[PDB]
RNA sequence: ACCCAUGUCCAGGAUGAAGGUAAGGUAAUACUUACUGGAGGUCCGAACCCACGCACGUUGAAAAGUGCGGGGAUGAGGUGUG
RNA sequence: GUAUGAGUAGCGAAAGAAGGGUGAGAAUCCCUUCCACCGAAUAUCUAAGGUUUCCUGAGGAAGGCUCGUCCGCUCAGGGUUAGUCGGGACCUAAGCCGAGGCCGAUAGGCGUAGGCGAUGGACAACAGGUAGAGAUUCCUGUACCAGUGCUAAUUGUUUAACCGAUGGGGUGACACAGAAGGAUAGGGAAUCGCACGAAUGGAAAUGUGCGUCCAAGCAGUGAGUGUGAGAAGUAGGCAAAUCCGCUUCUCGCGAAGCAUGAGCUGUGAUGGGGAACGGAAGUUCCUGAUUUCACGCUGUCAAGAAAAGCCUCUAGGAAGAGUAGUACUGCCCGUACCGCAAACCGACACAGGUAGAUGAGGAGAGAAUCCUAAGGUGAGCGAGAGAACUCUCGUUAAGGAACUCGGCAAAAUGACCCCGUAACUUCGGGAGAAGGGGUGCUCUAUUAGGGUGCAAGCCCGAGAGAGCCGCAGUGAAUAGGCCCAGGCGACUGUUUAGCAAAAACACAGGUCUCUGCAAAACCGUAAGGUGACGUAUAGGGGCUGACGCCUGCCCGG
């Protein structure tokens, strides 16, 4: 089998808004994403 | 504010066929219930409502060259109201 | 007592159980179960710190009174129980007052005895009291080591400690490993040794029974690599090529006292193992 | 990979451990024969899992597979969700 | 950007044919008929995931490995209806966050209360119709849960009808295996009805085909399975208890009563469905579940979630209370479609992978296997020559391992019954050892005998004879090659995903060693944790590696 297996609760409890505003360093990752200005943060 | 609950109706030839089943297909506001409907269809219409069915719609995809967006987010009400009432027309 | 099992295949060739005669019902308090949940030795932080854990069948807690609090008040033991959780078994017991309460089962309790704690209680196996209160010479369990926290020291299967003297505040005791300990006086114990005395004489017989009592594979350095381990490596099978054997850590293994050079309890203990 | 909690899956057949009952047998035990019983990291064997051999493929149907055979298959089992 | 190879390799596992039709144009689209494929699936549901791919009408630029008049493609319009389904407003598990707090150069780490969090628990609706697209949603009928008001009766007022926790207690609340039963889904016979009654020698019936029904709910019943009953008194259940728990007496048990309880009978039904728009028959019997009773019973050891919800108990609150019938009320999200697949994961319309419920028949132990039913498909390049070589297959004179690193591969064995079965043995095994024989059909045969049943009837089918035919009778497919000797590892198991399955790892067992509990050891700066909710018959580390007989000398380093 192969390797993404998907998930909507696990890509958002991992990857998703929440988590990285939870966490210092995923603050740094939505600074860094509106700094390059993307159209999407996570 | 049931002039803003009440956004428009539906029509549409599914909508017409079930008209004769004193039937009527609203589109409303997103954040609606159907009690609101409910009652908002009665003040405006001065029907009496028996029933009030809702369903949501996602948004469509659509294209016109190198520019894609999905339609609005649509709510459609199906209001039905006891027989022994007055009609809304259309 | 001890049970054979015919060599009908070679994971039983070998295998001997209990056929557990002590135990009279198979159905717990439940008003006293709590659970447990499979830690696999792993940690607050989630890393396997305790190796060689994990994976057996699941547990209920059985909650066991080792302070035996209740003073004066009469106890009938109602039924002798299994417990996973422990080697030994474990003793229901009514009291006149309504409480129902667990303990070790001592060697020889039966169902249908009456049990007591505290000064008043006569030495007999299921009774508690205080060492102060305790003669010389006799053989106890479930000895504490500081008042009315519970009894912590003597507690498994076909255990027993045995007194030997006074020191005033103190009272001296031989623990089952050979070690004489000044203990105080007012630390409760029971009396008598602890009923499951076969335990040690089990051959599980097969891996999947050590499986099925949570226990993982233990792995030998000698195989290791030398990353992983320092007996790791060698181009074939490789000796200890080492001053000592040592563990995963260093930290030689074999005959290396790891107890602490400056330990408060030094001078309660009168005579090490 | 290891683990945690919670679920779920394993067609059908075979063998016949302990134990128990009865007859025989004894001073009484032994002990024998039958029947019952249903144990097992038990057997055979699909699903499921694995991957022993060979061939083919080898700018592949596929960045590790296909076909013919092969091992385990109530358990140290397989798998799902988180 | 364009060449070269080069009009080359390839066009991605499989059965199509013809006739009609549409159309500018047809191997490729539509229809029909024959044919073929799957059928414990190549069917039917449905999670997750994808997110409009669904339907209709136009279209053929590009995409589709050809073609295209077609499409999961492009345009444009439409389509997803819930008090009862599933998730929330109900509960909690692992885990996560975490007021305060404890730790810590900062940042932050841990963590109590508390709160989130299903893969689990609780919880009330069933059957039909639906011709473009949804259905326990809509519609038709019949109901159920919760609440509200309106009527009509009844009752209560402070020694208080009633409600009753935010607290207490019981249940909830549970493993694995085994066996036997009851019932039912299902399957199949006659029976009943409807039509046919026949092409080619024969048959007007021992003829052929098709079908031979119906819930939830309400009332009643019930294979049965569990369970002893009352009275007193209480050192206990953060306070309280009329409840639980404990104790003591009285009456004791294939007898009731109380809980559950599959199913069954009548209603529901003067309805619906259905083979000829209408509407026939709907009985009897056999087999029989992997479903349900039901983790109910029995046994075992490895000793098998919590909380809510339910019932009760008081603490309390109490002037309004419940009964019947009425009519009304009942929120949010999802609901299309795919869903062993061309729509998910794989860059592809990829021979891969993808959880669970159902999953029929003959023969059969069987979800095996062969053929098939319902139902789905005919696999997105073709036709035609039938040459070397390559691949997959099939058969081969005589010999039969001479091949070869090596019997690699292939061939052979193969199923049920019967006879019989060695050395050795840890007394269980070896062992399906080996080696051999028999299997078909017909009559004795509604069989000897069994199962079922009130009987009629309906299934299973034991030997035996007497015969018949073939080269051959598990006539097909599916289904062990065996033996002797030896090394290694006892064993089952694990391992280098993607060159090594092993004599390597593990294993049970042995042994040493450490450790007195704020154990040792480990993670971490510390707090905090595992260890362990354990306590030397326990826990950590090292070595050895079942079992048997044994394990010697040396302490100078
Ligand atoms: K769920
Ligand atoms: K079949
Ligand atoms: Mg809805
Ligand atoms: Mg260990
Ligand atoms: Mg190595
Ligand atoms: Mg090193
Ligand atoms: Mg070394
Ligand atoms: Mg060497
Ligand atoms: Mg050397
Ligand atoms: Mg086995
Ligand atoms: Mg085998
Ligand atoms: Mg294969
Ligand atoms: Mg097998
Ligand atoms: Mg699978
Ligand atoms: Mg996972
Ligand atoms: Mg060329
Ligand atoms: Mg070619
Ligand atoms: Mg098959
Ligand atoms: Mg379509
Ligand atoms: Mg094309
Ligand atoms: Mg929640
Ligand atoms: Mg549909
Ligand atoms: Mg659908
Ligand atoms: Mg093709
Ligand atoms: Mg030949
Ligand atoms: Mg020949
Ligand atoms: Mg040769
Ligand atoms: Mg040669
Ligand atoms: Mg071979
Ligand atoms: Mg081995
Ligand atoms: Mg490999
Ligand atoms: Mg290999
Ligand atoms: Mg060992
Ligand atoms: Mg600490
Ligand atoms: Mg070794």
């Amino acid at each position: 089998k192969r390797t993404y297996q998907p998930s909507k609760r696990k890509r958002k409890k991992v990857h998703g808004f929440r988590t990285r505003m939870s966490t210092k360093n995923g603050r740094r990752v939505l600074a860094s994403r509106r700094r390059k200005g993307r159209k999407v943060l996570s | 504010d049931a002039r803003d609950i009440i956004k428009r109706p539906v029509v549409t030839e599914e909508s017409t066929s079930i008209l004769d089943d004193k039937k009527y297909t609203f589109e409303v506001d997103t954040r609606a219930t159907k009690t609101q409907v409910k009652y908002a269809v009665e003040e405006i219409f001065d029907v009496k409502v028996a029933k009030v069915n809702v369903m949501n719609y996602k948004g469509k995809l659509k294209r016109m060259g190198r520019y894609a967006g999905y339609t609005n987010k649509r709510r459609k009400a199906i209001v039905t109201v006891t027989a022994d009432s007055k009609e809304i027309q259309f | 007592a001890i049970k054979k099992y015919k060599p009908t295949t070679n994971g039983r060739r070998h295998m001997t159980s209990s056929d557990f005669a002590e135990i009279t019902t198979s159905t717990p308090e439940k008003s006293l179960l709590r659970p447990l949940k499979k830690k696999a030795g792993r940690n607050n932080q989630g890393k396997l710190t305790v190796r060689h854990h994990g994976g057996g069948h699941k547990r209920q807690y059985r909650v066991i009174d080792f302070k035996r609090n209740k003073d004066g008040i009469p106890g009938r033991v109602a039924t002798i129980e299994y417990d996973p959780n422990r080697s030994a078994n474990i003793a229901l017991i009514n009291y006149a007052d309504g409480e129902k309460r667990y303990i070790i089962a001592a060697k020889g309790l039966e169902v249908g005895q009456t049990i007591y704690s505290g000064a008043e209680a006569d030495i007999k196996v299921g009774n508690a009291l205080e060492l102060k209160d305790i003669p010389v010479g006799t053989v106890i369990h479930n000895i504490e080591m500081k008042p009315g926290k519970g009894g912590q020291l003597v507690r498994s299967a076909g255990t027993s400690a045995q007194v030997l003297g006074k020191e005033g505040k103190y009272v001296l005791i031989r623990l089952n490993s050979g070690e004489v300990r000044m203990i105080l006086a007012t630390c409760r114990a029971t009396i008598g040794q602890v009923g499951n005395e076969q335990h040690e004489l089990i051959n599980i017989g097969k891996a999947g029974r050590s499986r099925w009592m949570g226990k993982r594979p233990t792995v030998r350095g000698s195989v290791m690599n030398p990353n992983d381990h320092p007996h790791g490596g060698g181009e074939g099978k490789a000796p200890i090529g080492r001053k000592s054997p040592m563990s995963p850590w260093g930290k030689p293994t074999l005959g290396y006292k790891t107890r602490k050079k400056n330990n408060n309890s030094d001078k309660f203990i009168v005579r090490r193992r």
